[PDB]
């Protein structure tokens, strides 16, 4: 998934952007994939 | 032969121009200080 | 160009690291790139020599620590997880 960035892949845009201006765009990737996360370990929890 | 050309068409008749099959030296573009506006849109200017 | 070691590499622009290897799978003369499910590049196709690589990321590995309780004795003993002795 996007989530809003230009890219999805952590190291093209970690290798095209400016390390001040790409501090505002990994934070974005991040949240997602945390938030992905938690509903996966939550159905887990529920079926066991 | 972009930047140092005598004369520059009207904005109703611009001319575009292709640029393919070479190697580049972005540094003289961002090295100068004659340019007054310079801006870049999902690049950053050394990276290139 | 150098193989069977996990390196950092870059090629026409695009980084990674991992361990390159020759590959078997025949390419289209004009295709470049070979994706996975994750979309994450693992065939490149060299722009010098015109050949076909795989790259395999290196050992992940894992270390666990089994105890028998340092109120009794200090000693330990370590257990690696998918490391192949
Ligand atoms: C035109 O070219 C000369 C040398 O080729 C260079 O010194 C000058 O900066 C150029 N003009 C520009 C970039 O506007
Ligand atoms: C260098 O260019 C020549 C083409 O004349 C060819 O050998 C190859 O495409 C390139 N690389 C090497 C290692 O020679
Ligand atoms: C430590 O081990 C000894 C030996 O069994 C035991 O008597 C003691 O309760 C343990 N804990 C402490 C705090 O000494
Ligand atoms: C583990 O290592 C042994 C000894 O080299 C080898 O025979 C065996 O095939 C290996 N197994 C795996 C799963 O790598």
């Amino acid at each position: 998934s996007n989530f809003g960035a230009i890219s999805s892949v952590l190291n093209d845009i970690l290798s095209r952007l400016d390390p001040p201006e790409a501090e505002v765009q990994i934070d974005r990737l991040i949240t997602g994939r945390l938030q992905s996360l938690q509903t996966y370990v939550t159905q887990q929890l529920i079926r066991a | 032969e972009v930047f140092n050309a005598t004369r520059f068409a009207s904005v109703y008749a611009w001319n575009r121009k292709r640029i393919s099959n070479c190697v580049a030296d972005y540094s003289v573009l961002y090295n100068s200080a004659s340019f007054s506006t310079f801006k870049c849109y999902g690049v950053s200017p050394t990276k290139l | 160009l150098v193989k069977n070691k996990c390196v950092n590499f870059n090629f026409n622009g695009l980084t990674g690291t991992g361990v390159l290897t020759e590959s078997n799978k025949k390419f289209l003369p004009f295709q470049q790139f070979g994706r996975d499910i994750a979309d994450t590049t693992d065939a490149v196709r060299d722009p010098q020599t015109l050949e076909i690589l795989d790259i395999t990321p290196c050992s992940f590995g894992g270390v666990s620590v089994i105890t028998p309780g340092t109120n009794t004795s200090n000693q330990v003993a370590v257990l690696y997880q998918d490391v192949n002795c």
